[PDB]
């Protein structure tokens, strides 16, 4: 009849809310019956993050109204209370976010694992010899994956946290040194903005374009500014999930940008964010879980209360909604969409870039599968 | 008067809390004492955690004393810091600032840099447990392109999990392949021999290691070198049972009835109790003097306060975080006083190594000075250098003075004679003059073995 | 600044009618603050225009 969802907001997801209204928007907008059995509702709260109470707060607000499962994001400081309220109470959340470190359950993590492309191309480029410049923002995995890949493959990776670094001549004292260790490879695992920072004293510094290759480890490929970069001859590589060229995104993309700035902030002065992309399949997702427990005539009613209430005891329907959320095939605007029993992407593709002084290009896709196949 | 206060404890911290017993026993008086309301929580659980604290939150608490782990310890920085409550902790400490967070543990990052910096290590394994966190590796790993460190990182936490093949493939190729033999070891006080014993059934040659035992408790469990497979071990220690105070604690502590003290009745105590009940000094001492507010009556706490209840005023919260910052007192961790942030500073930690009676501490690394301190015939440095000193063409068939000839061969046996002294010609280990690395801030050379007191004139 | 704020409070949630009565100031120390997650999305909204 009616299914409700909550929706939890951080600091600079606009364009993602944006997205998460448009997508809920088109789903109630069909005219097809078959295609929506059900009217689908939300209530939003935007929250700090800075807080583990605030968060505790907007989760458990949102908790005693009701809702079926959960839309929002979680960073570095804020998943441990999101992830284990979510779990403990059966309650699914659908995350565009960083895929946990942690193997949980309750969680559908709409983004895709970035590891094993990153070494799957490590592999394809020969290095044994590299920088490697990340922060934490999007979990150990990554740091952890490529540590240990130094260790049985012996490369000589020469790693920096730069998380923390706040004085952009500490990027060119951390170049510098690689310098004068002949580096001229570097793996970047950052936050865009991060990226975009290094990039910027690379060309501030000059004579680190041609001769060097950047693999930049972020899926946030396209808000990467690398544009002085590639003018100066040096080698990119990057990683995308969402294909400009796919028919579903080109027709999202058409109506998207018609939507008055208004209703529907960052959707015309901004380029569409990946995020965003995975917010609209989010809400695919949850429609599809829901047309199929309906199908399945399985019931869920909740009621829900008090989110601490000792005990404690979690709804039956909590494990059917969970199955059905995990068990979707559906294709969307990230390709593929599938989940495994951690509510993991699997069997999804990315698509690996290319850019070089003769030119930009899709080099090829990644697969778990095929892994890295060039084209 | 009584001051209320929180104390949440993890599973499996039964020392912990006998200590905190005891701290509450010995730290009272007959005109002020704490009253603790003790909850006994997964601290690796998040919302475990968040309902405890709420529920102290909500009985209305001057502090709350606990624990936390990675995984709780922003829900614990969080909450502080918006409901403006106090939580004094000998958990891990935070790399970087939070208010309303005391922390009772010393950094350990500091000296264990030094250390191997002492030692004068450039190639090693680092052994560590993701679940225990990575901020001392990344440490490692930032100094190790300065320091010139060849480091091979295994996570060991991983020695019985899904990746345990990938775990003991790692030290296979590490101990075995590329014959390492200097390893630090990261990890549970407590894991210590059972890590231990991995690495002694995969490498070879087991009795030339030297481990560096990553922890502030060296002491804390059984240390005997043929478990250690004859090797040479060092670590680090925070309770010095030379202190007057330690020994005079470990006297009372050994009679307590184990049934009723779980974990007493011992002659160590881990570092981790010893800062428990440290916390309980300085809570007491923090408290002592502030307002005697009107005595009102303790309810259990509703966890559901932390959303309906606003945060105590940050004016109030403050004048509590203060008292505890501003304390000054010696304990079984030594000298404790706190920096703005919480962080324990001008404290000392000792270094150790495993001897033939048994551990014994070597040297020591101070907060303020950031180095290792080494503690305890005339022996003449000197380099091979023409025609300074030179071996002599047939040195085999000569020993000691005699192998060599010189400018300053000669010159030693006339200050030598002059100054009525025999001596031993001894060539500089490292073959170097004399200069001081600007980060280690050690000396080598010549002049290292004179300021290090391995020679006694040069 | 009126046109502003019309643009961007005419999309958000219609709360259910309440009435609007005098204020009193010492609820500036007697209530507690707008929960910062209802109070932000007021503020983005009128930034976003």
């Amino acid at each position: 009849n009616t299914i409700s969802i909550g929706g939890l907001f951080m600091r600079n997801t606009v364009q993602e809310h944006s997205a998460f209204r448009f997508a809920v928007q088109l789903y109630n907008t069909n005219q097809n019956t078959t295609e929506k059995p059900f009217h689908l509702n939300y209530h939003v709260d935007h929250l700090d993050s800075s807080n583990s109470f605030s968060v505790t707060n907007a989760f458990c607000s949102q908790f005693s109204r009701g809702v079926y499962a959960i839309f929002g994001f979680y960073d570095q400081m804020s998943m441990n209370t999101l992830t284990s309220f979510c779990g403990a109470l059966h309650t699914s959340f659908v995350t565009p976010s960083f895929p946990t470190d942690a193997d949980v359950q309750f969680v559908i993590q709409m983004r895709p694992a970035l590891k094993g492309a990153i070494l799957s191309l490590l592999s394809y480029y020969k290095w044994e010899k590299f920088v490697y410049l990340y922060d934490t923002e999007r979990g150990f995995s990554v740091l952890q994956a490529i540590m240990e890949a130094a260790v049985q493959n012996n490369w000589q990776v020469t790693a920096r946290s730069v998380g923390n670094i706040k004085d952009v001549q500490e990027f060119r004292r951390i170049i510098e040194e690689m310098d004068r260790r002949q580096e001229k490879r570097y793996l970047i695992d950052c936050e865009v903005e991060r990226i975009n920072t290094i990039l910027e004293q690379v060309v501030i510094l000059g004579k680190h374009s041609r001769g060097y290759h950047y693999m930049l480890a972020n899926l946030g490929f396209t808000d990467i500014l690398l544009e002085r970069v590639m003018h100066g001859g040096a080698n990119i590589t990057g990683f995308q999930i969402v294909n400009n060229e796919n028919p579903m995104v080109q027709q999202f993309i058409q109506r998207w940008v018609r939507l008055d700035e208004c209703e529907f902030p960052e959707a015309k002065n901004a380029p569409l964010k990946y995020t965003s992309a995975l917010t609209h399949d989010a809400i695919l997702v949850i429609a599809e879980a829901f047309r199929y427990l309906r199908r399945q005539r399985v019931d869920v009613s909740r009621s829900a209360g008090d989110c601490l209430a000792n005990p404690a005891v979690p709804w039956s329907q909590g494990i059917d909604i969970e199955r059905a959320l995990k068990m979707v095939q559906v294709q969307g605007m990230t390709g593929n969409i599938q989940f495994d029993t951690y509510g993991r992407r699997t069997n999804y593709t990315i698509d690996v870039y290319e850019m070089k002084v003769s030119g930009s290009r899709k080099a090829g896709y990644w697969n778990e599968y095929e892994r890295f196949v060039p084209f | 008067n009584s001051i209320q206060i929180g104390g949440l404890f993890p599973r499996g911290a039964d020392q912990e809390y006998s200590a905190f017993r005891v701290g509450m026993v010995q730290f009272s008086t007959s005109e002020f004492r704490l009253t603790p309301h003790i909850d006994n929580l997964e601290v690796a659980n998040s919302f475990a955690v968040t309902n405890a604290f709420c529920s102290q939150f909500s009985r209305g608490v001057y502090a709350i004393f606990g624990f936390y782990d990675k995984k709780s310890v922003n829900t614990i920085t969080s909450f502080c810091g918006t409901l403006h409550v106090s939580f004094i902790t000998p958990s891990f400490p935070t790399d970087g600032t939070h208010p309303f967070v005391i922390q009772m543990r010393p950094d350990l990052k500091g000296a264990l840099l030094s250390l191997i910096e002492y030692y004068q290590w450039d190639k090693f394994a680092y052994l560590y447990d993701s679940d225990r966190g990575l901020s001392t590796l990344q440490a490692v790993l930032d100094s190790a392109a300065e320091k010139k460190w060849q480091v091979t990182a295994i996570n060991v936490g991983n020695i019985n999990n899904d990746k345990k093949d990938e775990t003991y493939r790692s030290l296979f190729q590490d101990l075995e392949l590329k014959k390492e033999r200097r390893v630090i070891l990261d990890c549970e006080r407590d894991k210590v021999n059972d890590i231990v014993d991995q690495v002694i059934t995969i490498g070879k040659h087991v009795k030339g290691y030297h481990y560096i035992i990553a922890n502030l408790g060296f002491t804390d469990g059984d240390l005997l070198k043929i478990q250690f497979g004859g090797a040479n071990v060092s670590g680090f220690q925070i309770v010095d049972y030379d202190d007057s105070l330690v020994s005079k604690f470990i006297e009372r502590w050994s009679t307590l009835e184990e049934k009723e003290y779980p974990g007493a009745h011992t002659a160590t105590i881990k570092y981790t109790s010893a800062l428990t009940y440290d916390a309980v000094q300085v809570m007491t001492e923090a408290f002592r003097c502030l307002r005697k507010q009107r005595i009102e009556i303790s309810r259990r706490g509703n966890a559901g306060d932390c959303l309906a209840n606003p945060a105590v005023p940050w004016g109030q919260g403050v004048e509590i975080e203060r008292a505890l910052k501003q304390v000054q007192v010696e304990g079984l961790s030594g000298n404790i006083k706190f920096d703005q942030n919480g962080k324990r500073i001008n404290y000392t930690i000792n270094i150790m190594e495993l001897k033939t009676n048994g551990p014994r501490k070597i040297g020591y690394w101070s907060e303020v000075d950031k180095m290792v301190v080494t503690l305890t015939t005339v022996v003449v440095t000197t380099i091979l250098e023409s025609p300074y000193v030179m071996m002599k063409k047939n040195h085999e068939m000569l020993e000691g003075n005699e192998r060599y000839e010189g400018y300053c061969v000669d010159l030693a046996a006339e200050i030598a004679k002059h100054c009525g002294f025999k001596y031993k010609l001894t060539i500089v280990g490292d073959g170097k003059y004399g200069a001081r690395d600007a980060d280690t801030k050690i000396w080598n050379g010549m002049v290292g073995e004179l300021v290090y007191g391995k020679a006694d004139i040069a």
